[PDB]
């Protein structure tokens, strides 16, 4: 059973969709399976959440608000949806061997990070030394006049 | 724990450097000079673990104490040290007791006016308290110390069975205090050994001759009561008036010691031709503690200078030197063989018996025993409150630490560093910089946690050497004489056992008498020298007191170095207190445990008062800051992450596989003996009534829920090594031990290394 | 709040099972039987 | 992965400006560094939270209540989001610049300076780095005849 706090947002959700144009709910009965008439798939929303799903992700423009309802408070579908519903990224061609010539200079990196301390340390300590030279006269007056 | 290269002294060790403490920061210092051989056989140390009660209750004027507390004072609070206090003491005293209009008040204060009244008949005793509050009333001073010098004082002279009550008293707290004297805390020493020249003129029988003549005679005139009183204040006051130099007693008196040491001595300036007396001298020749003192002199004087006459005075002036370091101070005279005995050493070998690594440690034993009291007022805006002993509070806490101070005592942590040097290296020592020492100090560090500094300061001050002057005058001297007890620790250290050592003067262009600086004459086997000497002709002298450690063959400790709890039951319950406050913290702790089930999140936030089984939340009680625990546990803290940091750094360098199954074995063998002490920790009852409450309230909180599942899940593989843990970093969190976010840090560990789920097995201590 | 985060992602050693089998019968219900009627 | 409650939160936001102006590509790719295209900019948003908040700052007319909202729901991202994020003040002509909008600064200034040492010791470590490379070499090279 769908959770009504959920079926409540995705019910009107979907439908609107469909509203919007047919070529949807030919898409939708294909992924999800279901016959092709608009009164099936919304009866199937109701029957199942993993139904009500990958109808969602297969509409993405009006729909992504309830998606995320629908995933609050089922956390049981969020792993099995997260397997049913996937794409290969396009992986570029260049972009391994690209990776390769990156090793002799993250190794720098992390010389430098363990030195000074964990990364967000390194990112205010490279600042400090970046930043303007006044500053340093800023702070070293402040101490002239007592404050620390 | 500090991490020096003993090869490079000047680059990272430079404040522990000798060349630093004599001021010549250019080179290092040739063994080849004038030598003039002698021996150190005594030292002044103040103790270690002193902490007493002394009650201020009724009495006399005791003379040595309340100079004790001038001392104890302008020690603590920075000051401009001893100088000011003592006059202003003196402006105080002429502002009221020389004043005798301040006298006649009191009398009217307590019996009436204008009357006849008869003694201890008609005459009702009053508490000390009481004429105190007056005293706050009449005399506006800042200290509360001035009011109890002269409170006991009146408590004593009108005191024929007189106005005063035997019951009342006070009581305050002995803290500790700078181990090895700074110079001029020999300025204050001599002080302070003024002032009770000044107050045994208060107690003096001429003061006391006051109440001679009216013991039996009864009181009768409120006036010639008080004004008979009010002069002999400013009589045994005229007497006392008048005091010696401590700048000039000090520094005469060192550098009449400083002309008997020194190598160069022209013939006619030594003591002994001069000297009419010697006795006095060959007591103070021997002294260590006064010679890092005469170095301390020298820099910052950058003279010396006696204005004092050459023998019929100096002959007077040192016997009574000799009695205000050898009773007044803290600083008690002793054999130099027994101050550091505790002190130990232990070297990370290769071959031929020379150190890849060597690490010096204190030894303690954990002080597990905590009493947690809480404030009680009679009156008003006083800081003088009762402070209630809260029985098995103590005994829940002490029954915590019972199995902490087994595991974590100090003995098991460096075999556990030497234990990583040796897989670490796999190399010849010489290259990688040359060795390295490491040593750390929970007495030192414990310093700063009574006066709540950050420990981090002073060791990032020793490597640069040079101190921030943008903090004020009050925090300079908390650093800079923390910074100055390390080195007075490691240089009676090495004198300890290497007893050969000769004086040398140093050489300069310009103008100066210039100063004096040991060097050891160290032999011990090694073909290749550590650190830079030559190492040649079997046996070796060097001017770093570091150097002629390493040399020195591994030490046991001779003595756990034991501290005794403050003693509140005794004498805490019936009488008031001194500054308390600070001197411990607040009870409260707040914190909420997590943990996810069947997919779906569950939290039980847990309180301070509830975890002891105490039904009332009540925040009125405080807990007395055990830092000696917190010392300790933050070292094991600082070198346990100091390890994997470098297993895992030194694994990556390694690049051959027969080495990496070495470190792979190291680092989990450490996580899981790791993990086992804290859920070892979690078994205590502290640490099992956080585990009973834990799951208790997300049962409850589960059943509402309408799911039972709970039962079976919580006790699993992991679920109850997660409680577990979390239970064992709580309890550590809820006491001072530990800080929120090391244990943040210290659960990261346990993450990566992955001896979590490769255990799975729990151990239940009931 | 402490932070538990760290120490939560393990993994368990693994081990392989003498007979497979059993693998999707983790979680299920089966809704009770009845009775035979009575007479 | 980012939080649902926050995440209804952020992809209107961020998507409603997208498509208010075409102009926004610009702080995207410039500090996170993700692809020039609109689509993939909001997968970056929905994967890290880090990138999340780099990506509520730097569109401001209706982020700012959103980002605070994002802090609280996932409170390890502060310490990140505050330093990554950094704009130096230039300099106050007026003696008193004091703590307006310098705070952050002065603030940043004394980590730095805490963890080197003494004050002086920072801003000579400033010029270490600054110095020409040719000096070090010119150290080394002085070491290397044997005098140190």
């Amino acid at each position: 059973m769908l959770l009504p706090v959920v079926a409540r947002a995705a019910v009107p959700a979907i439908e609107s969709a469909i509203a919007a144009t047919p070529g949807l709910v030919s898409r939708i009965a294909a992924a999800i399976g279901s016959k092709v008439s608009p009164s099936a798939i919304l009866a199937a929303v109701k029957s199942n959440p993993v139904v009500a799903g990958l109808t969602l992700a297969q509409i993405g423009s009006t729909g992504y608000d309830a998606y995320q309802q629908l995933l609050e408070n089922h956390p049981e579908v969020a792993e099995m949806l997260k397997d049913l519903s996937f794409k290969a990224d396009e992986i570029q061609p260049d972009f391994i061997g690209n990776l390769g010539q990156y090793r002799e200079e993250l190794e720098l990196v992390e010389d430098a990070a363990r030195f000074v301390g964990g990364m967000s340390n390194l990112i205010r300590l490279r600042q400090a030394l970046e930043l303007d030279i006044k500053y340093y006269g800023l702070k070293m007056q402040l101490n002239d006049m007592g404050y620390r | 724990m500090f991490n020096l290269k003993v090869k490079d002294l000047n680059g990272s060790a430079r404040g522990l450097t000798q060349a630093f403490a004599i001021g010549e920061l250019k080179n290092q210092l040739s063994v080849g000079a004038l030598q003039l051989p002698l021996q150190f056989t005594r030292t002044f140390s103040a103790s270690m673990t002193s902490e007493l009660l002394w009650e201020v209750g009724k009495g006399n004027i005791d003379p040595v104490m309340y100079a004790r507390l001038f001392f104890q004072y302008a020690q603590a609070g920075g000051a401009l040290s001893v100088d000011e206090l003592v006059n202003q003491f003196t402006e105080y005293h002429q502002s009221t007791a020389c004043n005798p209009e301040i006298w006649r008040k009191l009398t009217a204060y307590i019996t009436g006016s204008s009357n006849r009244a008869i003694k201890a008949d008609a005459v009702g005793k009053v508490p000390p308290t009481a004429i105190l509050e007056q005293l706050r009333t009449l005399a506006p001073s800042e200290h509360e110390l001035f009011h109890h010098i002269t409170t006991d004082f009146v408590c004593h002279v009108l005191s024929p069975l007189g106005f005063i009550l035997p019951d009342a008293a006070y009581v305050y707290r002995v803290g500790r205090t700078a181990t090895y004297p700074n110079f001029y805390a020999l300025v204050d020493c001599v002080r302070a050994s003024d002032l009770r020249r000044m107050l045994t003129a208060l107690s003096s029988v001429d003061s006391k001759m006051l109440q001679a003549t009216f013991k039996a005679k009864g009181a009768l005139a409120p006036a010639l009561i008080s004004q008979h009183l009010a002069n002999a204040a400013t009589t045994a006051f005229e007497r006392s008036r008048g005091n010696f130099d401590a700048n000039a007693v000090v520094s005469s008196v060192l550098t009449i010691l400083g002309r008997l040491w020194s190598p160069s001595t022209p013939k006619e300036l030594d003591p002994s031709a001069r000297l009419r007396n010697t006795n006095g001298i060959d007591q103070l020749r021997s002294n260590l503690a006064l010679f890092i003192a005469y170095q301390d002199m020298v820099k910052q004087r950058g003279r010396a200078e006696v204005i004092f006459s050459d023998e019929e005075l100096s002959s007077t002036i040192i016997p009574w030197f000799i009695e205000a370091m050898s009773e007044v101070s803290p600083f008690k005279l002793r054999p130099i063989n027994e101050t550091t005995s505790y002190i130990g050493q232990t070297s990370a070998i290769d071959h031929m018996g020379q150190p890849s690594h060597v690490v010096v440690y204190e030894d303690w034993q954990f002080a597990k025993e905590i009493t947690a009291f809480t404030p009680v007022k009679l009156a008003n805006n006083s800081n003088q409150r009762f402070l209630d002993v809260e029985p098995g509070i103590s005994d829940r806490m002490s029954a915590t630490l019972a199995p902490i101070g087994n595991t974590f005592a100090v003995s098991a942590f460096v075999k556990n560093r030497t234990a990583v040097y040796e897989a670490v290296s796999q190399r010849g020592t010489v290259n990688s910089n040359g060795a390295e020492m490491t040593l750390g100090f929970p007495s030192v560090v414990e310093r700063d946690y009574a006066l709540d500094r950050d420990p981090m300061v002073a060791i990032a001050a020793l490597r640069t050497g040079i101190v921030d002057e943008s903090l004020e005058a009050r925090a300079s001297n908390d650093l800079k004489r923390s910074m100055f007890n390390y080195y007075a620790a490691v240089m009676h250290y090495a004198v300890a056992h290497n007893p050969e050592v000769v004086v040398s003067e140093h050489q300069g262009v310009a103008a100066e008498q210039g100063s004096l600086y040991l060097v050891w004459n160290v032999r011990t086997e090694l073909r290749i020298p550590v650190g830079y000497n030559a190492i040649e002709g079997g046996s070796i002298r060097t001017p770093e007191p570091l150097e002629a450690i390493a040399y020195n063959k591994p030490i046991q400790p001779s003595e756990v170095l034991q501290a005794k709890v403050l003693d509140l039951a005794n004498h805490t319950t019936s009488i008031h207190i001194w500054p308390w406050h600070e001197a411990s913290t607040e009870f409260a702790y707040e914190d909420a445990y997590s943990v996810t089930i069947r997919n779906k999140r569950y939290t039980a936030e847990v309180k301070e008062f509830e975890l002891l089984g105490l039904g009332q939340r009540r925040e009125r009680v405080r807990i007395l800051k055990p830092t000696v625990a917190h010392a300790i546990i933050q070292m094991w803290y600082s070198w346990f992450v100091e390890d994997d940091r470098t297993l895992a750094a030194a694994r990556r360098t390694s690049r051959d596989d027969a080495e990496k199954l070495a470190i792979d074995g190291r680092r989990m063998q450490n996580a899981v003996t790791l993990l086992r002490k804290i859920e070892m920790i979690g078994t205590t009852g502290i640490g099992a009534s956080a585990v009973h409450l834990a799951q208790s309230r997300i049962v409850d909180q589960m059943a509402g829920r309408g799911l039972i599942d709970d039962s079976s899940d919580l006790h699993v593989g992991i679920n109850r090594h997660r409680i577990r843990i979390w239970a064992g970093l709580a309890v550590l969190q809820m006491m001072g031990l530990l800080s929120r976010s090391e244990a943040e840090a210290l659960t990261k560990v346990l993450g990566d290394s992955n001896a979590l789920g490769m255990v799975v097995a729990t151990t239940d201590i009931d | 709040p402490t932070s538990m985060k760290a120490l939560d992602h393990t993994s368990i050693a693994s081990v392989a099972p003498l007979e497979r089998g059993s693998v999707d019968t983790d979680d299920r219900n089966s809704a009770p039987r009845r009775g035979a009627n009575f007479s």
